[PDB]
């Protein structure tokens, strides 16, 4: 459905 | 040093930028980078909270990891998912039934399929190797 909607989603689960 | 707590866990490795960086790199080499994403993807889909105003971006958030590593089988992720885990998954999908943890069962048979293989392998490579 989108890859920067994805992209968002993975940062927000990075450590720090 | 951080390398050598990396090589205790899989998740002291996850959580570290570095050792995040450095494991994505090694997977993209080998062609499955896709378990690494598809990972942090469930955890960040998990977090988000089922409350009304959030109800429309996490339907399309579900949808979006559905369609990028569990629709098609072909993928790695969806390849290295159970049958029924999978059939779960799209039943949420296609009700708009989207508990916070419709991913946890994918994400646990992804993390064990990292710890199966690829963890192991990169904790034997050269990336990692030559970082220490």
């Amino acid at each position: 459905s989108e890859d920067d909607l994805l992209q968002e989603c993975i940062s927000s689960a990075m450590p720090k | 040093p951080p390398y050598l707590k990396w090589a205790e866990s899989l998740h002291s490795l996850l959580d570290d930028q570095d050792g995040i960086s450095l494991f994505r790199t090694f997977l993209k080499q080998e062609g499955c980078a896709d378990l690494l994403d598809f990972w942090f993807a469930c955890t960040g889909f998990r977090k988000l909270e089922p409350c009304d105003s959030n109800e429309e971006k996490r339907l399309k958030l579900a949808r979006a990891i559905y369609r990028k590593y569990i629709l098609d089988n072909n993928g790695i992720v969806s390849r290295q998912t159970k049958p029924a885990t999978k059939s779960f998954i799209k039943g949420c999908i296609m009700k708009q039934l989207i508990d916070p943890a419709m991913f946890d069962q994918a994400q646990t048979e992804i993390q064990a399929t990292m710890e199966e293989n690829t963890y192991p392998s990169f904790l034997k490579s050269d990336i990692y190797l030559e970082y220490t």
